[PDB]
Formats: C-alpha cells, sequence, structure tokens
C-alpha cells in the first residue's frame, strides 16, 4: 500500500530500459523471427515439462531478445542461447532451480554442460548481470488486484495472452509490458464479463482504452487466430484445468 | 585481479569470502568479495545473480555500493566499496558505557531509509543482522549482503522458507505461513534497535521453538485477537504456553515514550499491521533526529 505504488512507479521506469531494440531481427543474417518462435514455444514446454513459474518464462524471454539485440548468432546456436537464459532467469526467481545436467537433457544433447555454462557467462557479460527486468506478468498480477473479488478465469486467459505475445517479435517487440499487460487484461476481461479496463487502472496506469488500442487490436487478431498459430504449446497448456481451460474459450468477434 | 593487493581477511559471507583489498595503481581501498566456480559445477550461483542484479537497482547513501564485477573462466569478485567497521563489533566496544541515544536514533533512521528504498524497488533483504550493517568514520550506515535478498512481486508468491538468521527472524517465518513479504525486514530491525539500546540480543533462541517461546515471554503469546489466522498456522501448536505481555519499560528501559511506541510497533505479532519503513520514519521518535 505504501510502497505498492512505488512499486509500479519504479517498474515503469524499467521497462523503458530494460527494453531490446526494436528492429533486432532485420540485422541478423542467419536467424528469423520464425525461428524465434520456435525457440520460445520450446521454452513454453521446459516451463511445463519442470513446473517452472510463468515469470521464469518471460524473464527468460527478455534476457534472449537482449542478448540477440546486440549479439549475431548463428541459427544452430540459437538454443544455446536460449537454454543460458531459461537457466539464468530459474536462477533468479526459482525457490528450486532445475540442475544444469537437466537442461542439457532437454536440450536432448544438442549441447554439453560445459556449452551451456561458458553461454551462461557470456549472457551475464552481454546484459552486465542486469537480470531484474519488468514482465508482462508483473504488471498483470498487479493490474488483478483492481477486479474484487479475483475471477480466475479472467486471469488465466489474460495470461495465456499475454503469453502468446511472447511468440510473435512483430508485433510484440515494439510495445511495453505494462502496456501488453493493460490489452491482455482489458481483453481478458471483456470475454469472459463484458467489462472493460476499469476507471482505476486508468488512474494507477494513465493508459485510457484508447491509448491501448493499437495494442488490443493486434492482441485481439493474435487471439482470434491462436488456434491456427504454427506454434501451439501455450494453447495446450490453457487446455488444462488448472488455467481453467481459458483457450478453449471462443474469442469475442469484435471489441466496439 | 593483478592490480588488487590483499590486506586482510574480513570474513566470511552469504557465500565465498570478503577481503579487504588496495587497488595498488590508484591507492582506492575496496572490499573483495569472492566466488569459487569450480567448486560447485553448477554456474554462477543464484545467491550471486540475485545480490549483483539487485545491487545495480540500488543507489543510495545507506546501501552498500557495488563497484565493479570481474568475472574470470576461474573466479568471480565483486568489489564493494570499503567500510571501516559492522555493527555487531561497534556493539561489542560500546558494550559497557551504551551506544549513546542519539548515535542509536540516527543509525535507526537511516537504516530505514536504506529499507524503505529497497522495499519501493521491490526488494527483500532477508537477512538484516548487526554483521551485515556497516559503518564508515563519517557516521553513516549502510546495508549490506545481499546474497539472500530477492525480488518481489504485487502480491507476493510463496517464497524460500529458510530466510533470516534465527535470532532476527519474525515469526510468521517460524510458524510457516504461507505468504511473507516487507515486514520480515522490519521485525529484523526491530530486534536490531532493542539490541542497540539493552545491549544484548533481544531474542536469543538456539532452537525454532526456543525462539518462539523468547518471542512469546517478551511480546505475550498471541491469540485470534491480536493475531487473525495465527492458531491455525502450520507449525502452531495448542499446546504453546500462554505467557502475558511484559511491560515495554523492562524490555527497554532506556527509551522514552516515542522510543517504546515505535519499537512495539515494528515488533507487532499481524505482518498487515506491523508498520512499513515508510511510516517508521514519519514516526515522532525521528522529530529530533540528527
Ligand atoms: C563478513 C561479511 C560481511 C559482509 O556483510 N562483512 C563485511 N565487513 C566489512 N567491513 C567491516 C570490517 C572491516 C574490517 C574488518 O577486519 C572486519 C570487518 C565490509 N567492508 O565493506 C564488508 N564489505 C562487503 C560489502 C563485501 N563486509
Ligand atoms: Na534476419
Ligand atoms: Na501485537
Amino acid at each position: 500500500p505504501d510502497y505498492h505504488e512505488d512499486i509500479h512507479t519504479y517498474l515503469r521506469e524499467m521497462e523503458v530500459k530494460c527494453k531490446p531494440k526494436v528492429g533486432y531481427m532485420k540485422k541478423q543474417p542467419d536467424i528469423t523471427n520464425s525461428m524465434r518462435a520456435i525457440l520460445v514455444d520450446w521454452l513454453v514446454e521446459v516451463g511445463e515439462e519442470y513446473k517452472l513459474q510463468n515469470e521464469t518464462l518471460h524473464l527468460a524471454v527478455n534476457y534472449i531478445d537482449r542478448f540477440l539485440s546486440s549479439m549475431s548468432v548463428l541459427r544452430g546456436k540459437l538454443q544455446l542461447v536460449g537454454t543460458a537464459a531459461m537457466l539464468l532467469a530459474s536462477k533468479f526467481e526459482e525457490i528450486y532451480p532445475p540442475e544444469v545436467a537437466e537442461f542439457v537433457y532437454i536440450t536432448d544433447d544438442t549441447y554439453t554442460k560445459k556449452q551451456v555454462l561458458r553461454m551462461e557467462h557470456l549472457v551475464l557479460k552481454v546484459l552486465t548481470f542486469d537480470l531484474a527486468a519488468p514482465t508482462v506478468n508483473q504488471f498483470l498480477t498487479q493490474y488483478f488486484l483492481h477486479q474484487q473479488p479475483a475471477n480466475c478465469k479472467v486471469e488465466s486467459l489474460a495470461m495465456f495472452l499475454g503469453e502468446l505475445s511472447l511468440i510473435d517479435a512483430d508485433p510484440y517487440l515494439k510495445y511495453l509490458p505494462s502496456v501488453i499487460a493493460g490489452a491482455a487484461f482489458h481483453l481478458a476481461l471483456y470475454t469472459v464479463t463484458g467489462q472493460s479496463w476499469p476507471e482505476s487502472l486508468i488512474r494507477k496506469t494513465g493508459y485510457t482504452l484508447e491509448s491501448l488500442k493499437p495494442c488490443l487490436m493486434d492482441l485481439h487478431q493474435t487471439y482470434l487466430k491462436a488456434p491456427q498459430h504454427a506454434q501451439q504449446s501455450i494453447r495446450e497448456k490453457y487446455k488444462n484445468s488448472k488455467y481453467h481451460g481459458v483457450s478453449l474459450l471462443n474469442p469475442p468477434e469484435t471489441l466496439n | 585481479m593483478e592490480n588488487f593487493q590483499k590486506v586482510e581477511k574480513i570474513g566470511e559471507g552469504t557465500y565465498g569470502v570478503v577481503y579487504k583489498a588496495r587497488n595498488k595503481l590508484t591507492g582506492e581501498v575496496v572490499a573483495l568479495k569472492k566466488i569459487r566456480l569450480d567448486t560447485e559445477t553448477e554456474g554462477v550461483p543464484s545467491t550471486a545473480i540475485r545480490e549483483i542484479s539487485l545491487l545495480k537497482e540500488l543507489n543510495h547513501p545507506n546501501i552498500v555500493k557495488l563497484l565493479d564485477v570481474i568475472h574470470t573462466e576461474n573466479k568471480l569478485y565483486l568489489v564493494f566499496e570499503f567500510l571501516h567497521q559492522d555493527l555487531k563489533k561497534f556493539m561489542d566496544a560500546s558494550a559497557l558505557t551504551g551506544i549513546p541515544l542519539p548515535l542509536i536514533k540516527s543509525y535507526l533512521f537511516q537504516l530505514l531509509q536504506g529499507l524503505a528504498f529497497c522495499h519501493s524497488h521491490r526488494v527483500l533483504h532477508r537477512d538484516l543482522k548487526p554483521q551485515n550493517l556497516l559503518i564508515n568514520t563519517e557516521g553513516a550506515i549502510k546495508l549490506a549482503d545481499f546474497g539472500l535478498a530477492r525480488a518481489f512481486g504485487v502480491p507476493v508468491r510463496t517464497y524460500t522458507h529458510e530466510v533470516v538468521t534465527l535470532w532476527y527472524r519474525a515469526p510468521e517465518i517460524l510458524l510457516g505461513c504461507k505468504y511473507y513479504s516487507t515486514a520480515v525486514d522490519i521485525w529484523s530491525l526491530g530486534c536490531i534497535f532493542a539490541e542497540m539500546v539493552t545491549r544484548r540480543a533481544l531474542f536469543p533462541g538456539d532452537s525454532e521453538i526456543d525462539q518462539l517461546f523468547r518471542i512469546f515471554r517478551t511480546l505475550g503469546t498471541p491469540d485470534e485477537v491480536v493475531w487473525p489466522g495465527v492458531t491455525s498456522m502450520p507449525d502452531y501448536k495448542p499446546s504453546f504456553p500462554k505467557w502475558a505481555r511484559q511491560d515495554f519499560s523492562k524490555v527497554v528501559p532506556p527509551l522514552d515514550e516515542d522510543g517504546r511506541s515505535l519499537l512495539s510497533q515494528m515488533l507487532h505479532y499481524d505482518p498487515n499491521k506491523r508498520i512499513s519503513a515508510k511510516a517508521a520514519l514519519a514516526h515522532p521518535f525521528f522529530q529530533d533526529v540528527t
């Protein structure tokens, strides 16, 4: 309460600073948005296999995009970057991070322990140990406090939509996490209850529905077209009853 | 690391070893925290990852300053500013005559500024104790050792249970509450406040049960009225003895009304009603701080 406002203020400031360079993939000679999407979708499955938190996954994606903003990587090394990133994010965020040997195992011995650990050193060097990054998830959990009592379906659906945004660099790298979270939460609230981005959050965040509209337009499309996307691990994840099967709910056809 | 000369072993921290050292080219005196990486074979430890990442977000006069991180293939060194004394040692050297009241107030005020800042930047320290609080010859005091720290969320999830050194550990941890947060840091500062005034640890337990009973004997065994939900907590036992609360003029005899009031609010049982670092700074106890 005292410092909840301050935390929000502080995260709004760091999300600008921990942003990756928006067009970095154009400047990568051997890798694409499509290969990035494959990697992230695979990280979702790793998160599921090891029962890691959603925050861990979101932090890993932040680390990867930041690293690829300044370092050239060949396609056969892209998974090594992702593995080291997930390991680092686990250490930061989890009570019981999986051990390195388990991470080697889920690559199906594509890399060695030595390679993963050297890449861990290199990612830390390139990011200058700045791992405490704001994520979509950190903003979501705050936004959720402004619906009382909590609607667990809305929360799971918002998380689902926020997770899908990680998959596609175009267009989601051009939005800030706080904005994606806002779009996600409005969209989830609307789909399940008919309600909109509440007055209390307009005051807290300074965002109106209209400032959210461009991101909300993209996220609506991503949601509509999710069953036909090449990557499906998130949709599969959110079919489970742990997430109230929210990936099975029908997206609204219009938002007005 | 060629350019640092080791002067003396300061001690062992939350992990690895600390040395006082001198930069042979500049003259600058630093403290070096060494971590051997080859003796873990699990990469850079989480303790180190968190301390470094969170300290780079925590620039404040009452938080110890991280200067550089030197990352060999074989070793990892954190290079910090050097301060000449810790609070534990300062209390030992003032064990008879007492730390004067204005200096106790000044140090508590500074500790609270440092801690409010941590909490404002979503960091829990989780190992506040006199050994980790560093004083310079200028009269400043600083929070140090962020190896047990973690970045928290709003609202919190369940976090690691094995936290805070026993004597400074809050009752919500000891009793196994599913959630804990900033209040655990305030409890620790409350214990430190009282320890500065009386010249001995407030709650020097030798087990989790002994620790709880020492807290109970001083503050009264909590019941459903003072702390709703307490008798239902995982490690709460109905056989716990029911002690009555001691008058705060026996607990902390040298303190005025304002002092006693602030301590009682820092050691409030219900973590929801325990005073924040921010509100503690606005307490009347501090109206004459220097
Ligand atoms: C034993 C580890 C602790 C760290 O909490 N003690 C300590 N003492 C320090 N100084 C007090 C002290 C000084 C000389 C001594 O011989 C013993 C303690 C200290 N100096 O900055 C320091 N620096 C850390 C930031 C790495 N650490
Ligand atoms: Na490319
Ligand atoms: Na109380």
